[PDB]
């Protein structure tokens, strides 16, 4: 099946109290493996999967000198956009990145992504043809000059198209007992009440991954979207996710609604009724 | 591995 | 992180072609470049190619990338004689470290219009044989016997062009007949 | 723009008492990142707290995990007590073993 | 550009020595490399931005530091023969879209035991001959630079006092003249053609002139020869017309 490898940053400035926090994770599908804090005490990427552990000393000196270059790009970044948008020296903003590649099930290119976003706002990203911009504002018109200019684009591109997806494949195939597996979910319902007329029902969905779900209750076979509580999708953390839908239940009505589990592990959808 | 030149904005 | 140049020479008649290869180890390379540098001076950027593309080229030069293999070239098409230095073929991993291999030098040979080779006796102005006029054939063979010296052959332009190769010995009767022995053909003056 | 946390505090597995497992408190989709969050034992502050490493969500929204392990018991009471700017007081949510 | 100083050194084993690299560019990383025969170019320590400083494959027995984005200077803080080498600095600017890499001109460093075995050059030009003016109608004379070490030498050609250019050719690099040993002295050679014509000319005056870079005006000389220090040695021929 498909698959995908992503890498998050994050940059708070700390006017006064210190230089920007700088935070950098990446994730083969689901599963987090590599990061670095500048707050840590290491100033190295370190391993947060067992199976990149494996890779050489290379990678990590390699990892941790272009981790710092994204660090330090967000530092200069920061102040950048201060300008730009004419803020405070006093104000903490933020600067967020986002950038990765999907294979198919060939696990061959599919799309590459980069997003960047400052105050939690889009700000520029690369076009899916892996050639232009999408500037938000003036600002982001700025710097869209100054990376046509500087032909980023076709670097990225290389990137994401080649390098990006050359290594998705060889995380997967050493991580292949973690990365290429599907575990349905344990599914079960409970039954709540603190009254005589209302009792609530709740459907549970546990130890699940990768984290894609879809849970929902039906009354009498009518979707019963407006009428519950459905929180958002949790993770366990052992690497497998969890999840619940709510409703609360007249007396007598139990045997009338039916959850509705969807999940990659299930070969057929479930449907779990209070019986 | 990560992308290795990014740019400032 | 090594990149591997091997063949340390390369002599192409001008004209010609003249095609340098490359090889190299991690594949955490994302940038592939060339270098030529020039005697007394430093490494000048000569030609790129994207982790991506398979061919590349800017007048005259054309880079190849065959990820594959793991194996970079370049094409020099046509050859000139400015052309003669030493090129090094390089691979970034990131864009703060720059991998070098061992280099080439290449030496782009003129063409020799009229040429007659010789080796003539020249004394001080206050003896040593110069081997010159002779073809871009003729390779050069050096010192023999540790007590006498012989020059690599270079080329000496004119506003003609000329090859010369210089030997000396502080010895009794070492002469010019003997001097140059390994390689060559006539006009061996009185 | 400002968005408020939305915290849930359950444990990894089903809380069985006298049985070692782990309390989690999961808060998300906030912005600005700067959040305090803390695992409490009966109102009492739980020392060794552990967390994820900051990421965030296709909106740019932040989660974060915090984690410790903890043997469940029918007289201990657990919460988790998140404070954040949109907060004008700390959120002190209790778990509930059956959330 | 990239500007480095000094273009020649001399050190005996023991003394410390740095390498000066200036870049006028506003360019936030600087490298340093050294060429040797059997393996290119190699990274020593690069340094990614003021402040920052990291090192390279070959980093034992260089420090280096960067409190100014203008400047990266390479410290050896006591030399070692193995550090003979030609050294390079290199500086580019990243995180603006210039990855390509920039290079100075480079630093020529030979370090010695004893500097006893610094010697200038002892140069010598050997006019044209008769048979090739008579069979080619062009005259070549030869410069012969001898004797010298270290292999810090410039040789220029200058007729009639004004330096020339066209129909010389000399030697890339200086042959060592004694291959079995350690302290070898250098020679190097070169060639000046002119026609026949103009060598039969009494007027013109050819020179020869190679300058040698040797000790300085604080390197401690306590010997009864000449101080090796950093000269031109030059040698000359008048136009004949045997």
């Amino acid at each position: 099946g498909s698959h995908s490898m992503r890498y998050f940053f994050t940059s708070v400035s700390r006017p006064g109290r210190g230089e920007p926090r700088f935070i950098a994770v990446g994730y083969v599908d689901d599963t987090q493996f590599v990061r670095f804090d500048s707050d840590a005490a290491s100033q190295r990427m370190e391993p947060r999967a067992p199976w990149i552990e494996q890779e050489g000393p290379e990678y990590w000196d390699g990892e941790t000198r272009k981790v710092k270059a994204h660090s330090q790009t967000h530092r200069v970044d920061l102040g950048t956009l201060r300008g730009y948008y004419n803020q405070s020296e006093a104000g903490s903003h933020t600067v967020q990145r986002m950038y990765g590649c999907d294979v198919g099930s060939d696990w061959r290119f599919l799309r590459g992504y980069h997003q960047y976003a400052y105050d939690g706002k889009d700000y520029i990203a690369l076009k899916e043809d892996l050639r232009s911009w999408t500037a938000a504002d003036m600002a982001a018109q700025t710097t869209k000059h100054k990376w046509e200019a500087a032909h980023v684009a076709e670097q990225l591109r290389a990137y994401l198209e080649g390098t990006c997806v050359e290594w998705l494949r060889r995380y997967l195939e050493n991580g292949k007992e973690t990365l290429q597996r599907t575990d349905a979910p344990k599914t079960h319902m409970t039954h709540h009440a603190v009254s005589d007329h209302e009792a609530t029902l709740r459907c549970w969905a546990l130890s699940f991954y990768p984290a894609e779900i879809t849970l929902t209750w039906q009354r009498d076979g009518e979707d019963q979207t407006q009428d519950t509580e459905l929180v958002e999708t949790r993770p366990a953390g052992d690497g497998t996710f969890q999840k619940w839908a709510a409703v609360v239940v007249p007396s007598g009505q139990e045997q009338r609604y039916t959850c509705h589990v969807q999940h990659e592990g299930l070969p057929k959808p479930l449907t779990l009724r209070w019986e | 591995l990560l992308f290795g030149y990014p740019v400032y904005v | 992180q090594q990149v591997k140049q091997n063949s340390p020479s390369l002599s192409v008649q001008e004209g010609r072609i003249s095609i340098l290869n490359c090889d190299y180890t991690n594949s955490m390379f994302d940038y592939f470049l060339w270098y030529k540098k020039y005697p007394a001076e430093g490494p000048t950027f000569l030609i790129s190619i994207s982790s991506i593309k398979d061919k590349n080229a800017d007048g005259r030069f054309t880079v190849f990338l065959n990820k594959s293999a793991k194996h970079l070239s370049l094409h020099i098409v046509p050859s000139q004689p400015g052309d003669s230095a030493v090129y090094f073929c390089a691979a970034m991993e990131g864009a703060q470290k720059l991998v070098f291999g061992q280099g080439t030098r290449l030496t782009i040979n003129p063409n020799i219009q009229n040429p007659d080779p010789a080796v003539y006796q020249l004394r001080d102005s206050k003896s040593v044989c110069l081997f010159t006029d002779f073809d871009s054939q003729t390779n050069v063979s050096q010192s023999k016997d540790s007590d006498v010296y012989i020059t690599d052959k270079t080329v000496l332009d004119m506003r003609f062009k000329s090859n010369s190769a210089v030997a000396w010995s502080n010895k009794s009767d070492f002469a010019c007949a003997n001097a140059f022995n390994n390689s060559i053909i006539p006009e061996d003056t009185f | 723009i400002q968005r408020t946390p939305k915290i849930q505090v359950y444990s990894r597995h089903p809380a069985e008492n006298g049985k070692s497992n782990f309390l989690n408190c999961y808060v998300s989709g906030f912005h600005p990142s700067d959040i305090e969050v803390d695992l409490l034992k009966n109102g009492e502050r739980i020392e060794k707290v552990e967390h994820s490493d900051l990421s965030f969500s296709k909106d740019w929204s932040f989660y974060l995990l915090y984690y410790t392990e903890f043997t469940p018991t029918e007289k201990d009471e657990y919460a988790c007590r998140v404070n954040h700017v949109t907060l004008s007081q700390p959120k002190i949510v209790k778990w509930d073993r059956d959330m | 550009g990239v500007t480095q100083t000094p273009k020649f050194q001399v050190l005996k084993t023991g003394q410390s020595m740095t390498l000066q690299c200036a870049q006028d560019m506003n360019h936030e990383y600087m490298s340093w490399y050294r060429q040797d025969p059997g393996m290119g170019l190699r990274l020593i320590h690069y340094s990614v931005g003021a402040g920052i400083t990291d090192q390279g494959e070959v980093p034992n027995g260089y420090n280096v530091s960067r409190s100014t984005t203008e400047d990266f200077p390479l410290r050896l803080l006591s030399a070692a023969p193995s550090q003979t080498s030609v050294y390079f600095c290199a500086s580019s600017y990243p995180g603006g879209g210039f990855y390509e890499q920039y290079f100075g001109p480079g630093t020529r460093l030979t370090v010695t035991e004893d500097l006893k075995n610094v010697f200038p050059p002892e140069v010598a030009v050997f006019e044209p001959s008769e048979a090739e003016i008579s069979h080619t109608q062009k005259a070549t004379l030869v410069c012969l630079a001898t004797g010298f070490y270290p292999d810090h030498v410039e040789l220029s050609w200058w007729v009639n006092g004004k330096e020339v250019h066209s129909g010389v050719s000399t030697d890339p690099q200086p042959l060592k003249e004694q291959p079995a040993l350690n302290d070898s002295r250098y020679a190097l050679s070169s060639r000046l053609r002119v026609s026949a014509t103009f060598w039969q000319d009494p007027r013109n005056h050819f020179r020869c002139q190679v300058q040698f870079y040797g000790l300085s005006e604080n390197d401690e000389w306590t010997q009864d020869r000449a101080k090796p220090v950093t000269q031109i040695v030059s040698a000359e021929a008048w136009g004949r017309a045997d």
